[PDB]
């Protein structure tokens, strides 16, 4: 399902940023909102992937996170892409607002496992 | 009629403006809409009117009026439900089966099952 | 007045090209497709102009036109006034005072004869603009009032469809309840050439729709209601 | 009165014209959103087609700020318009207007007329719409050019290079289509708007991001002024000489043509706010 | 049954919201209406869980209430979820309209107990 | 106190002058590209028409540095107006000024008049516009 | 469409510079930014071609990349040219940031192939 992919990519993106004064995610919500806005404005997948790659090259995006995003969006329709991006943004917002620790979500691969972890 | 594939949505609307041009909090309402693309199980029965074979006398005029109504429903559509000024509520019959039964011989199975499209326009 | 005898059915179907970037509001609800706290309304990733907003804008413009007419025979009454009637003809004679906005867009005592559908978009594109204020003292500082709003691209087709009953436009009415056809034609001319202002901001130029072209199909009840009688382009109508 | 009443449109004014940039204009926008159309580096609020449109919102803000400066110069009680309202919440009589919104519409009209500043009526403050409406500006002969201020200079010390910065502006000579419209604007309000426009044209007021460095300076070369409707709106209006309806020409002769309007606005006893 | 779960959820959601200058519950009726509308429109339970999690992360839904909602709305049918949400909305509306103090109502874990409390006084 | 308050412009001074180069002049064009028909590889900053304009930023920097030198000569304390070193930060009054911005304006004006230097109150400082504008 | 041309141009341009003590691209991002700025300011495609030719002759653009640019910008309109230049700049930034090796990416013809490689 799309939600599993979204949870996995959000988990990969919630990794702590190395060499930072404070414990913060390696990827910021501004980047995710920029991804959504860019996809909505351009309405295509190719230059969306180009923008993702450019951001990943310019830090602020984990290499594995960028790889997962590229693999997910390698061949997807516009509606499926926007659905996945919205799910990713919502999951990342949940993780940030809940201040969930990365070390407790390193093993989740589905959405149900994350839901159970959050509930417990 | 029941929509086997229904999608209900809500759309609140303040919708109040005056000489000043703001919104008065008193006039505020929310409505719930079934999204387009919902197919309703529709069945209608008619007695002693040959919509296919045709009729005579007053029955002929009644059948003609029914044919007119069915053609309007199939092609144009009919507004029904909420405020019809704003485009809320417009049904259209997609595909219909007309099964004619003549008593007392052909009542187990219809003599003719013809598409309503080929019945309304001939 | 008369609504049970459907005499003339007028259908206008065209494309609404958005001139300047348009923003329509919603009930602050949340969806995955948006990341803004106050996004624009859309149905399944398709930005659309609700028919209610178009109805309100048209009614306001027609009311302004009627009040500018400055005639006692045609009046505009308050929306929340319970003492207003669509028509108040008395035989002092056959002189009577009618309400053109009430005649067209209806009222509490009379239904609207002008059905307006919604308008979904095809070649749309959502654009985000961020605006911040400038403190008058110590000019340049952003006081934190940084609000970002979603918009539609400047130029995108919209499926426009409108139904008018018991109001012949191609042929027109001779003198019976007239000045309503004239008001409708004036509104259509304003929409086609100038274009009305709708949307959320509507003061900084955000939201200016325009109707490029629309086939006007007339359906008459007696001869053939399903089959169109006359089909003409909207430009020739006005 | 008619100025605040939007039910009847008795006067429509349209100031449409082209704007030429005599300075390297940069409006900015999107500093935190580096998702351009693959053009240079810094977003300058341009459409998806790559055309750097001048936002209407900026035009308004500029107009309101200049008008506030002018009115405070002329000793007119005008507040800010960001987190407060002209009188209203600033005044004691805030909830009175809200109460009169429901019933006694004329009473509410009166409250607004006697308890607001001029910019309140011309731009709108809260639950009201201003009598004027601006539009975006479409570049015609636009040309983009970058510039880098990476220079940190001697820094009053030893280091000559510590940081780095570059900007993307709109090169001079670009042309933008400027249009704004007003409803039920009295003569003095139109003259005041023309005064604001003339202050912008002369250069006393600048629009852009790096105003302190001399980045925003624009001038008008051809502006049309079309007036449709009545000649005077309120009883406070000054009967101006009939200049016709179509006023146009070069910027200098344009502002020379609108002299009656500015003169009337200056020679106008402004009643509101009563205080 | 479901009513007990709904009562416990409503009690958790009606706890006073700290750092609020006015006495009010932690959540608002708008949140409950949004929950119901979102569930009706999306017709999915996992999307409802995502909505609940995001609302909790927006610092507007009590974390205990969010945990209760997530615990209840897993391995549960859509119809059962709709019924539970309707019960929660009705109980919350009743508590808001009656202005029931959270202090004397947080100690009940059964719907019948709440009914007895309301009937007695 | 009209010096700091930007709400009302009670005076306007304008200086139009001609600059004649006694010595040769070279304003750095970025030393990264030579788009127009220049002479050497290290092109000076020029307009697209080839006009070698002088940026207003250079004028502002030159004036600021000269003023810093003058005030240092006159034994008058002055901010640096660059980097994280301005006397708003030096006096540790930035937080109070930020609070006063949302709070009453008179407190902010008093702070910016008492705990501030001259160069970064004339040419401007962080979150405050300077009184003087330099054109190209 | 344009993305494939941009990827081909960037890949051709990123090949290692000979007789260079460091593993550096034959052309730096400064040249790409200069090309884009020149197109944005001058706004003349013929002048852009002349600038590209001059940069190639200045041993800043290798002859194959110059030929690719000339072929892809021989008779293009201004908007298409600026779009292609921006695509080239973005692809070059991606390749530089990812520190990709030309020896394992030279055989790329389409953008989808580059995406597959970056996986």
């Amino acid at each position: 399902d799309l939600l599993d992919i979204a949870t996995r990519i959000a988990i990969s993106a919630i990794k702590p940023k190395p060499k930072s004064n404070k414990p913060e995610p390696y990827v910021d919500s501004s980047t995710i909102n920029s991804l959504l806005s860019f996809l909505q404005s351009r309405r295509n997948v190719n230059e969306l992937l180009l923008y993702i790659m450019r951001q990943a090259g310019r830090d602020e995006i984990d290499e594995e996170t960028g790889k997962l995003l590229l693999a997910s969006l390698k061949d997807r329709e516009l509606k499926d892409a926007v659905n996945l991006l919205g799910y990713v943004k919502w999951v990342y917002d949940t993780l940030t607002g809940l201040k969930v620790n990365y070390n407790n979500v390193k093993g989740v691969k589905t959405f149900k496992e994350l839901v159970n972890i959050l509930s417990k | 009629a029941i929509a086997e594939k229904y999608s209900i949505s809500q759309r609140t609307m303040v919708a109040i403006n005056r000489v000043f041009g703001g919104q008065m909090p008193g006039h505020l309402y929310t409505l719930d809409y079934v999204d387009p693309g919902s197919e309703f199980s529709f069945m209608m029965m008619i007695y002693n009117l040959n919509l296919i074979e045709g009729e005579k006398d007053w029955k002929a005029k009644s059948v003609e009026a029914l044919k007119f109504l069915l053609a309007t429903l199939v092609r144009e559509g009919i507004f029904v439900g909420a405020r019809k000024s704003v485009g809320y509520g417009l049904i259209k019959l997609v595909d219909a089966k007309v099964s004619l039964y003549k008593a007392p011989d052909h009542l187990v199975s219809p003599v003719i099952v013809k598409k309503l499209e080929e019945v309304i326009g001939t | 007045m008369d609504l049970d005898v459907i005499t003339t059915v007028v259908k206008i179907e065209g494309k609404l090209r958005n001139e300047t970037l348009l923003r329509v509001g919603k009930g602050k609800t949340q969806d995955f497709a948006e990341a803004t706290d106050n996004p624009i309304i859309k149905y399944r990733d398709r930005p659309l102009i609700p028919g209610s907003s178009l109805k309100g804008a048209f009614r306001s413009l027609v009311e302004s036109y009627t009040k500018s007419l400055n005639d006692s025979k045609y009046y505009v009454c308050d929306l929340d006034d319970n003492s207003c009637v669509s028509c108040e003809e008395k035989k002092k004679i056959v002189e009577g005072r009618y309400c053109i906005p009430c005649i067209l867009f209806g009222f509490k005592d009379l239904a609207s004869r002008v059905y307006i559908l919604d308008a979904i978009a095809e070649k749309y594109s959502i654009s985000q603009r961020t605006m911040v204020a400038i403190n008058r003292v110590f000019g340049g500082q952003m006081p934190g009032h940084l609000y970002t709003l979603d918009y539609v691209d400047p130029g995108s087709e919209f499926s426009f469809m409108m139904m008018i009953y018991n109001l012949n436009l191609i042929e027109g009415e001779k003198d019976w309840k007239a000045k309503s056809v004239e008001a409708l034609k004036f509104l259509l001319a304003t929409l086609v050439r100038e274009g009305i202002f709708v949307g959320a901001r509507k003061s900084v130029g955000y939201g200016l729709i325009k109707l490029v072209d629309a086939k006007v199909s007339l359906y008459k009840a007696p001869d053939h209601l399903v089959s169109p009688v006359i089909v003409k382009k909207l430009e020739e109508v006005i | 009165y008619t100025f605040i009443d939007k039910r009847v449109i008795k006067r429509t004014t349209m100031i449409e014209g082209d704007v030429e940039t005599v300075s390297p204009l940069k409006i900015g926008g999107g500093k935190d959103n580096f998702d351009p159309s693959s053009l240079a580096k810094d977003s300058i609020l341009k459409d998806v087609e790559g055309r750097p449109i001048i936002p209407g919102s900026s035009w308004k803000g500029i107009f309101r700020s200049t008008g506030e400066r002018i009115l405070r110069l002329r000793n007119i009680e005008v507040c800010s318009g960001i987190g407060k309202d002209y009188c209203l919440n600033n005044n004691r009589k805030e909830r009175d207007f809200n109460s009169a919104l429901k019933e006694n519409v004329d009473q509410a009209l009166e409250i607004f007329w006697d308890y607001t500043c001029l910019n309140c009526k011309v731009f709108g403050t809260m639950s009201v719409i201003g009598a004027v409406r601006f539009l975006d500006s479409l570049p015609i002969s636009y040309s983009l050019n970058t510039r880098s201020m990476i220079a940190i200079s001697r820094t009053e010390g030893a280091v000559a290079r510590r940081a780095l910065v570059t900007v993307e502006y709109v090169d001079v000579g670009s042309k933008f289509s400027f249009k704004m419209m007003g409803y039920n604007l009295p003569n003095y309000a139109i003259g005041y708007l023309i005064t604001i426009m003339k202050n912008i044209h002369d250069g006393f007021t600048q629009v852009g991001g790096h105003k302190s460095r001399g980045f925003g300076f624009v001038k008008f070369g051809k502006v049309k002024f079309t007036d449709l409707g009545e000649k005077r709106i309120g009883d406070e209006d000054i009967q101006v000489k009939d200049v016709g309806d179509l006023v146009e020409g070069n910027g200098d002769e344009f502002f020379g043509r609108m002299k009656p309007f500015m003169e009337a606005f200056n020679n106008a006893k402004i009643p509101y706010p009563k205080k």
